[PDB]
């Protein structure tokens, strides 16, 4: 008994995104399938609902013109299509199921990132200046998320703080990965940045 | 002819097995099961998906954990593809798993404290400890409350004491009258 | 829509205490539903129909309320109880969620360790300069970072990013980046980051 | 604001003391109220903060489990109750008001302080 959604999609503004939710362990037409989105670092936001048995869909007035929720009982899969995509539509879209009480079952969530930027490799800049000093690597100007950051190929895991990426005004992402080490040990320290969406691997000595 | 009665049983509030005796029908028929809850947010009855098959015919159904809402009325409907509807309180049908990790602690020479680890919340369960002696062949019963500690104050080292415990969903969280299966007896 | 307001916005309590979360609705609703979202996971129903526990929810959770005012109670807090809770309604169309109450771990107050990083030479060669201010291991979360470029307040040139509460010590770390052009970076000489926190008697400044 | 501290005095080790910070000039109902201590041989150290009613009360590691900050908003007063006092607690206690309603530690108005000797 699961709801399996499609993978994350990077879309451009003005386009449309179709998120799918395939149900297993019960009948699609025997439940009510709701669509709820959550913006990054924001609360849950209900988008719409559908009774797969009858095909009737109810939409939140915010998306009443843009979202369309459909169902296929033969394949037991529902779709939510959001058109006229905007950068405000970057969010994780969940399919929830009402079977007995409340939203019993939830999908894992599909991340839809709406941005006009194209895939760019990260630029790693060394961040260098107490008995304990701090070293870091500035991952800048990459698209899309995520960037995997390691220190000394996994040797450093104690004082490593990797900060969540902040979307720049230019549409690219920036994060900083900081390690905190004793000043006496200043041992070589290296930041390894792996950006798979651009197939980039940078080993920077800080 | 009346439809066979559905005997639903919840096991440790993990899964529910519902069964019926379809052999009573002269013509082998694959009886269908539709279940739901009264006063639920979903008005559409649920069709059974995990069917149990015996003698090449539907003998029952199995429901998973997220379908089991105790303290709410469970309505089961056996439909002939003539319907039989049963209104049930799963709180009175929960059959716990047998107590596990039975262990005797010799607090004193004459005192024996039997302790067992149950696979469900101890407060919801009342236990029944049966102890047997080589001479006392009849299994002496002492019901024990939610506190799973049975302290016999009069024991004999010569006597080969055997202990076995069966839990029940009673009475704090539900009034189930179906005792659990006996645990593996432990000897002393 | 029936707007649901959830208080407090953040609830910092140590494990073992009792947590009370309040939902108030603009209009009366028949029931309240409660959902628990862990970081990186989908929401999970706890309370349905204002009092009833969902499947698999431990007995610590309780719900009560009527009309507009509803409350979710956790008699004892546990490590797996510190999450974001959402109150939801179905009485009026459309369904509405609360903005969420983050249940936080309450440790002792730790003043932020402040470090300053100037831009590297390579970044200047590219054509941009980013100055980084790092606050390390501070609790509570609320801290203020301001940029004193040549003793002048900078507004709109900085971006702040804070990590989640650390698992080991339940503290926070914050990073504030100041982005300037190379020309603007070379116009000034002294770059300072001044930090105010509740654990600090006076603001801590780090400059280069 | 004119914060005034009172209640300081000599206390035997392991005793209990109560300190009061009265605010004259602004109402404390909207601001956090913090207690700091300064030892004669040390620098100023954060002791505790009483935030707005319902927003919690936070303490330093040293005073955790002994000190408690109470908040009488009607009288515009903030109290610090010390139990199991130690000789390390001998210091001058000052009281400050966090001008930021968002609890960013903007201490603009400080108090005169009271010497507590253990």
């Amino acid at each position: 008994v699961q709801l399996v959604q499609s993978g994350a999609e990077v879309k451009k503004p003005g386009s449309s995104v179709k998120v799918s939710c395939k149900t297993s362990g019960f009948n699609i037409e025997d439940i009510y399938l709701h669509w709820v989105r959550q913006a990054p670092g924001q609360g849950l936001e209900w988008m719409g609902r559908i009774d797969p048995a009858n095909g009737k869909s109810n939409y939140d007035p915010k998306f009443q013109g843009r979202v369309t929720i459909t169902a296929d009982t033969s394949t037991s899969t529902a779709y939510m299509e959001l058109s006229s995509l905007r950068s405000e539509d970057t969010a994780v879209y969940y399919c929830a199921a009402l079977r007995f009480f409340g939203l019993d079952y939830w999908g894992q969530g599909t991340l839809v990132t709406v941005s006009s930027a194209s895939t760019k490799g990260p630029s790693v800049f060394p961040l260098a200046p107490e008995s304990t000093a701090a070293l870091g690597c500035l991952v800048k100007d990459y698209f899309p998320e995520p960037v995997t950051v390691s220190w000394n190929s996994g040797a450093l895991t104690s004082g490593v703080h990797t900060f969540p990426a902040v979307l720049q005004s230019s549409g690219l992402y920036s994060l900083s990965s900081v390690v905190t080490v004793p000043s006496s040990s200043l041992k070589t320290y290296t930041c390894n940045v792996d950006h798979k969406p651009s197939n980039t691997k940078v080993d920077k000595r800080v | 002819l009346p439809l066979p009665e559905v005997q639903c049983f919840v096991f440790n509030v993990e899964y529910m097995n519902c069964t019926w005796n379809s052999s009573s029908e002269p013509q082998p028929t694959n009886l269908t099961l539709h279940y739901w809850y009264k006063n639920s947010d979903n008005d559409k009855v649920q069709k059974c998906s995990h069917y149990l098959f015996s003698e090449e015919i539907t003998s029952g159904c199995q429901l998973q954990k997220k379908e089991i809402h105790l303290y709410q009325t469970f309505v089961v409907q056996l439909q002939d593809p003539r319907q039989a509807t049963q209104m049930l309180k799963l709180q009175n049908l929960v059959i716990p798993w047998a107590p596990e990790n039975l262990t005797l602690h010799k607090l004193s020479e004459s005192q024996l404290e039997l302790n067992w680890n149950n696979r469900f919340l101890n407060h919801c369960l009342e236990h029944l400890v049966q102890y047997r002696t080589d001479w006392d062949h009849s299994w002496t019963e002492q019901s024990v409350d939610y506190r799973h500690k049975f302290s016999l104050p009069s024991v004999d080292g010569q006597k080969r004491y055997t202990f076995r415990v069966r839990s029940r969903f009673n009475p704090l969280c539900g009034s189930a009258q179906h005792w659990s299966e006996w645990s593996h007896p432990i000897h002393w | 829509e029936i707007v649901l307001t959830q208080s407090p916005a953040t609830l910092s309590l140590s494990p073992g205490e009792r947590a009370t979360l309040s939902c108030r609705a603009t209009s009366s609703v028949s029931y309240m539903y409660w959902y628990q979202q862990k970081p990186g996971q989908a929401p999970e129903l706890l309370i349905y129909r204002t009092s009833n526990l969902a499947s698999g929810i431990p007995a610590r959770f309780s719900g009560s309320g009527s009309g507009t005012d509803y409350t979710l109670t956790i008699s004892s807090l546990e490590p797996e109880d510190f999450a974001v809770y959402y109150c939801q309604q179905w009485s009026s169309n459309p369904p509405t969620f609360g903005q969420g109450t983050k249940l936080e771990i309450k440790r002792t107050v730790a003043a932020p360790s402040v470090f300053i990083f100037p831009p590297s030479d390579e970044q200047l060669k590219s054509g941009t300069a980013s100055v980084v201010c790092l606050l390390n291991n501070f609790y509570p979360r609320e801290a203020k970072v301001q940029w004193k470029v040549d003793n002048a307040l900078q507004s709109g040139n900085s971006q702040e990013s804070v990590t989640e509460q650390d698992s080991k010590d339940s503290t926070y770390s914050l990073s504030s980046t100041l982005t300037l052009s190379k020309a603007d970076y070379e116009k000034h000489k002294v770059y300072a980051c001044e930090v105010t926190h509740q654990g600090l008697s006076s603001p801590v400044t780090k400059s280069f | 604001v004119q914060l005034q501290e009172s209640g300081g005095g000599l206390v035997q080790p392991g005793g209990s003391l109560r300190l009061s910070c009265a605010a004259s000039g602004r109402t404390i109902s909207r601001y956090a109220m913090s207690w700091f201590r300064q030892a004669p041989g040390k620098e100023r150290e954060f002791v505790a903060v009483a935030r707005r009613s319902g927003d919690g009360a936070f303490y330093a590691d040293s005073v955790q489990g002994r000190f408690t900050v109470s908040r009488d908003d009607a009288k515009n007063t903030v109290y610090l109750q010390m139990n199991s006092l130690k000789p390390e607690d001998t210091a001058v206690y000052y009281c400050a008001i966090d001008s930021d309603t968002f609890y960013s530690g903007s201490y603009d108005y400080w108090g005169q302080g009271t010497q507590v000797t253990v």
